[PDB]
Formats: C-alpha cells, structure tokens, sequence
C-alpha cells in the first residue's frame, strides 16, 4: 500500500483546499500545510519495523529520510497555522474588537502571503519559520491581553449604572477606564481613536442617564450638575508629547451630556420650573 | 511639481 | 583532514578499478596524532575558561578572602602547569586527569568561597541603591551558572523595584509638557518651548535607557529572553517608540 | 485607519497566486 | 513619484525667492529661470527615489548573503557527519562479517 | 568630480543668471546664491552616493550568485552521500543476515 | 561649486 500510494514531500509549503462545512451553505476554504500526517506515520513505521528485522525497500527508507530531514519546519508550520486559526476564531467570536487588531492581522496575513511563494526545498525555509512563529505567538498573546482588558472595560462601563452619584467614585471609575485605555495605547493597537470614540459615545449616553436620574432626584442647583459635567473625558492618543495645542472644554470633559438626555431637554425645563 | 510655479505665473494673466 | 579525504577518494576509485587484482580490502586506519589532537582540544577547553575566570578575578576582586581566592587560583594553575600535558603516553594521561580533577575541586571551592563572599549582601546593603551599585560592580561573576543560581531571592525584589520606577516614570510622562512644571521652569530659564519639549523627552528617554541598563546588569546577559525581562524589554521598546522627537522637529521646521 | 481584509477573499486571492505559479 | 519633505522644503524656499523677485522688479525675471529650475527639482526626487530602492535591495541581498554562508557551512558539516559514520559502520561491520565468514569456514 | 548632467543644468542656470545680472542690476541673485549652490550640491552628492551604491551592489550580487550555485552543488553532494550510505547499509546488512541463516543451517 | 558662481558675481562688481 505504501509503494502503491507513493508519498513524498514536494511543492510549496502551503496548501489551500476547499471543503463544504456544515452550517454554511457556501464552501469554506481553509489553509493547511503541505505535509500529510501519513508522511509522519510512515516515518514512525520505518523507524519501528527496521528494528523488527523486517526488510523495507530502499525508496521507502529514502522517503522516510527525506521526511525526517524536513520534519522540524513542518511541525512548526502546523503549530503556527493552528494557532493562527484558533486566534482568528477567537477574534471572530467577539465582533466588537475586530478593528482594534487590524494591524496585527494585516502583519500576519502579509507574512503568510509572502510565505506562500516558498517551495519545500528552498534555502529560505530556516529564518522564515522563526519569524512566522514569533509573529504568530506575539499576535496570539496580544489578542488574549486585549480580550482580558476588553472584558474588564465592559465590566467597568456596566458598573456605572450601579455606581452611586458622587464625583469621587465617578472619578475613580473613569480613572480606571483611562488607565486601561492607556494600557491599550502603550502596546500600540490599531484604530485606537475610533474605538475610544465609540466607547465615549456609549459612556456619554450612560452619563446622560445618570444626570437625568440626579436631576429628577433634585426635584445649589449648579453644584449638583458639576458632579457629572466636570468628569474628565477619555483620551485615546495621550502618550504623545510635544504638540502645543490645548483641547477645548467639550473634548476634555463631558460637556455635551445635556444633548444626550434621553427624554429631551424637558427634564432641564422641569428642573428649572421648580425655582 | 511643475504646476506650482505655473500657477505662480498665471496669477496676473 | 581534507588532504586525507581527497587521497581516500583516490584510493576508493583506484580499488574499484583494481577489483580483479585484489581479493581482500579493508580500511582500518588509526592515525597516531588524533590522540594528540584530542589533547590540545582538552587543553584549549581548560585554558579558555581559566583565562575567562582569571581575568575577571584579577579585574574585579580588588579582606584576606580575596587574596586567598587569587592565591588559590594561582595555585590551581600552577598545579596543572607543573604536569607535562603534552605526553600522549598513559601515565601522562592519568597525571593530566588527576590535574584536571584537582583543578576542578580547587575552582569549585573558590567558587563557593566567593559565593559566601557575595551572600553578605543584605548584611551590608540596607537600601536598594547601594545593592544596585555592588551588583553592578560584581557583574562579571554571574556568567558562572552556580553563581547565577545562587542569587534568586534578590533578583525578584530588584525587578519589582525597577518595575516601580518604570511605572513612576510612566506617570511622569502621563502629564504632558504644557501641563508640566518643567515647561514653566524652562521658560523662566530662557528655553524656547519647542527645544524645551525636545530636551524633556530626551531626558525621559535617557532615564529609560538607564533603567534598561540597570535591569541588564541585574539579570545578567540574555536578560531580554528572561521570565521577567521579556515584559520589561517589550514595554521599553514600545515606550521608546513613543518617545521619539522627529515629528515635532519636522512640524517645527515646516 | 487600518482595515485588514476578510480572510476568505484574501486566501482565495492567495489560492489564485498558488495556482498561477 | 512621491515628493519628499526635503525637496518640498527647498522648493518652498525657491518659491519664496521667486515670489520676492517677482514682486521686487517685474514678471520677466522668472519666465526663463523656472523651467531651468523645475527639471533639476524633478531630478532630485528621481535620484532620491532610485537611491531608496538601492538601499532596500542592498539590505535584502546582504541578509541573503549571510543566510547562504551559514546554511552552506551547516550543510558541509552535516555532510561530514555522514562521511565518518559511513567509515565507522563500514569497517566495524566488515570486521564482524569477516569473523563470521572465517567461523563458518572452519 | 562634477557630474555632466549637473554641469549642463548648471550651465543653463549660469547663462540665465548672467542674463538677469546684466539685464536689471546686481541684487537680482544676491538672495539666490546659497540656495542654488545647496540644490546643485545636493544633486551632486546624492548622485555620487548612488554611484557608490551601484558598484557595491554589483559586487555583492555577483558573489551572491556564486554562493547560491556552490550551495546548490553542496546540496547535491550531501543528498548523494546519504543515499549511497543507506544503500550500502541495506545491502551489507542483507547479505550479513543471509550469512547468519546460512550459519544456522 | 562655490567659486564658479562667485566669479559670476564678482567679475564686474
């Protein structure tokens, strides 16, 4: 059966096959490494049966030796592509964070697309393996780190409705959120200001709800609205220094929270009507 | 690049 | 070796051309100089690490314990030196083996003695700065794996102190140059604000490089691949990417 | 911004590059 | 042909001087000098764009040289490791088959 | 050394400069000298740097091609040696165990 | 290259 099948490793290292996957009407085509597991089991069988005194043909031993001299690049490629597929499925689980890791996905896809041109017997196979494995491990740990911080950020945002109306606890919660965004900015993820602004509209809506609750609970008027209105905004690109521009009051504090009033401006009219 | 000073010239024509 | 390989190729292709005139054909060769070659290989693999240890020992160990250590190092080298190692004969080989064992025992005793000379660090250093200084002074002794393994409870505290300093400098950079008091103090000392910002960022980067030097000294060589040094090196790289001053200079020039 | 492509169309394009060379 | 910042800066200074000379005397100052300047200005961008291609080709082909050298050295060494294991296996099992031959002959 | 294309364009702006100097006054180019010598020196120096890069490029490309060819030949020799080794392995072990079954007879 | 435009200028000033 082995001398009928005629295994052997040749061609380029990657292989794009298309399978029909259940649950999806179209075919989903995936990426696999051009190294069949039958090659590895053939290597194991040749190393096993040779000691057993069973005479194996010369072409089989030749294929086994060529496989064993090409194995360490192949197993590393298999591990890299499996880790990449697992991490891409993990970021496809949470669609809210796809734009945050576009740069790393672009880098890894570029390293794959460069590596699709390499044949198995090429001289370039030694440093490309190390570079691909390093990049894929870095991408995977960056994704896991961002998953943890995004879960914590969602927890801290959802803790804002149950937070009591005072400037101290609000300032502490926004300080924690600003520190988490600072941690995002230190590791230089892609599309940070867009995601920060998308967070900031949600947090301004939540602060508008809390200001509504405080205003109807009021029904010294000026002092109660400075608890929310003097809260510092979330700054995305704060690590940069040197530009001698000053942000206005609208982009430093939540001074547009009155426009985010869910019942319209009538709650402010109802507040002023009692005076 | 040639456009810059061509515009420079056509100001008064 | 290469001339012998080419000649052996010549004997191969002449004996395959002389099959009908030869019945028995063996290739048993045991040249007499291979044992000499192994002797000089072992002699370099003694003398190299002896030079590496001895240069460091006479460099940085300038108490009677240090004089005892350098005298015992000299005694070990003289005890090996007094044995004629060029003899390929059997009695000379056993004398060489005995000299190697004696040198190894003397060197390991000296290593443990200077380990005990290095374990009085808490009894001497009461603060992390002088412990930093004495760790920097005695850095070259940590290429030895036993000395590297002997100091482990100090390295974790030193890494935590360096991480605290790095976080403190991160909070220093948390405020910007316009909101800093450094801009005011530079303007009162006739520094233009662009050049003051360039100066401020460069001195922050210099402090970052000094702390990277400190962690390289504390962890020894290969610190970037360590358990604690990996995060430190990655965060230092990512911070130095944000500390460059090219774009502000270009905008000023424009 | 930065917008890395969808993986499916990217590796169909890479499949075409595999086939053409 | 993307213009660099340095060529744009010195062309801006040329633009400054040309506007100053246009305002100072007349229009007739610039009418033959600017086509003799703009081609040199294009040549600066062209030679910088070619030079950067030279630099990236130099880096990639240099690193491919240091890849080739060590790969060939490792491959020569592992050919040598094939070439004495052959000899050791050969004379050892030839001596064993010879002792087997003489013991089966007697 | 001054390059010839820069020398020709230099001659173009020299006769232009002579025209503007003779035509109006002597302050026509008093603010134009250290700009234009900087531009021409920039073109000359970058072209000289290109000239160095070209010759070092051709040297490293040539011995790159040589190293590629000799490494490919070393691959051929290594694979041939391993195949000869495993063939001689199997053949000698084959007739050796044929000898020991002959012994057991 | 300085000298040549320098001559250009001083040749009659």
């Amino acid at each position: 059966k082995v001398q009928q099948r005629n295994l052997g490793v040749s061609g380029r290292i990657f292989t794009i096959e298309s399978t029909r996957v259940r649950g999806r009407t179209g075919n989903v085509l995936k990426l696999k490494v051009n190294f069949l597991p039958e090659i590895i089991t053939l290597s194991k069988e040749v190393r096993n049966l040779k000691w057993l005194g069973f005479r194996v043909p010369l072409a089989i031993v030749n294929k086994a030796h060529q496989a064993n001299q090409l194995y360490p690049f192949a197993i590393s490629l298999i591990e890299s592509v499996r880790t990449y597929e697992r991490t891409c499925e993990k970021v496809e689980e949470r669609n809210t964070i796809s734009l945050l890791v576009a740069g790393l996905k672009k880098e890894v896809q570029a390293l794959i697309a460069e590596g699709i041109a390499l044949v198995w017997e090429s001289y370039k196979l030694d440093p490309y393996v190390q570079r691909l494995a390093e990049t894929v491990f870095n991408f995977q740990e960056k994704v896991d780190d961002l998953l943890i911080i995004e879960e914590k950020i969602d927890l801290e945002v959802r803790s804002l409705e149950t937070c009591m109306y005072d400037h101290k606890t609000f300032s502490e919660i926004l300080n924690r959120v600003q520190k988490a965004v600072d941690d995002l900015n230190l590791h230089s993820y892609s599309n940070l200001p867009i995601w920060v602004n998308k967070l900031d509209m949600e947090i301004e809506r939540i602060l508008g709800v809390r200001l509504q609750a405080g205003l109807r609970a009021w029904t010294e008027m000026f002092a109660w609205k400075m608890v929310v209105l003097s809260l510092p905004r979330i700054q995305s690109q704060r690590y940069q220094v040197g530009v001698h521009y000053e942000l206005t009051e609208e982009e430093k504090f939540y001074r547009n929270a009155l426009t985010r009033m869910p019942d319209g401006p009538v709650a402010l009219e109802e507040s002023y009507s009692a005076v | 690049l040639a456009s810059f000073f061509n515009s420079l010239l056509s100001k008064k024509t | 070796d290469d001339e012998y390989e080419k000649l052996q190729v010549l004997l191969r292709d002449i004996v395959k051309r002389k099959r009908e005139e030869n019945l028995k054909m063996v290739w048993r060769i045991n040249p007499a100089h291979r044992k000499l070659q192994a002797r000089l290989d072992q002699m370099r693999k003694f003398r190299r690490q002896h030079e590496q240890l001895r240069a460091v020992i006479v460099r940085v160990l300038r108490d009677a314990a240090d004089a005892n250590a350098i005298e015992e190092v000299n005694l070990a080298y003289e005890n090996v030196k007094e044995v004629d190692g060029l003899d390929v004969s059997k009695e000379g080989t056993e004398a060489w083996e005995a000299a190697m064992k004696r040198y190894d025992e003397r060197i390991d005793r000296v290593e443990t003695r200077i380990t005990a000379r290095l374990r009085d660090q808490l009894g001497t250093a009461k603060n992390a700065n002088e412990m930093f200084r004495i760790f920097s002074r005695f850095n070259a002794l940590f290429v030895r794996p036993h000395i590297r393994g002997a100091i482990r409870e100090y390295q974790t505290q030193l890494i935590q102190r360096v991480k605290d300093d790095i976080e403190s400098l991160h909070d220093k950079f948390k405020v910007q140059y316009p909101q800093s008091q450094a801009c005011k103090m530079s303007h009162v000392r006739d520094l233009p604000p662009v050049s003051g910002s360039i100066i401020w960022a460069k001195q922050i980067d210099r402090q970052l490089t000094a702390y990277m030097k400190r962690v390289e000294d504390v962890l020894g060589k290969g610190w970037e691949n360590h358990v604690e040094g990996q995060k430190l090196k990655q965060d230092g790289d990512s911070f130095r990417m944000k500390l460059n001053t090219q774009e502000i200079f270009d905008d000023w020039a424009r | 911004e930065l917008a890395a492509e969808d993986e499916q169309v990217f590796l169909m394009k890479q499949q075409s590059l595999l086939a053409k060379q | 042909s993307v213009m660099s910042e340095r060529v744009s800066g010195l062309a801006g200074s040329i633009y400054r001087e040309f506007e100053r000379l246009i305002h100072c005397y007349d229009e007739e100052v610039v009418k033959e000098l600017m086509p003799l300047v703009v081609n040199v200005l294009e040549n600066l961008d062209s030679v910088l764009s070619e030079n950067q291609e030279h630099e990236v080709e130099l880096e990639l082909l240099r690193e491919d040289n240091e890849q080739l050298l060590t790969q060939y050295e490792r491959e020569k060494a592992l050919r040598r490791q094939a070439e004495e294991k052959f000899i050791e296996f050969e004379d050892a099992l030839e001596q064993e088959k010879k002792e087997l031959q003489i013991q089966v002959e007697h």
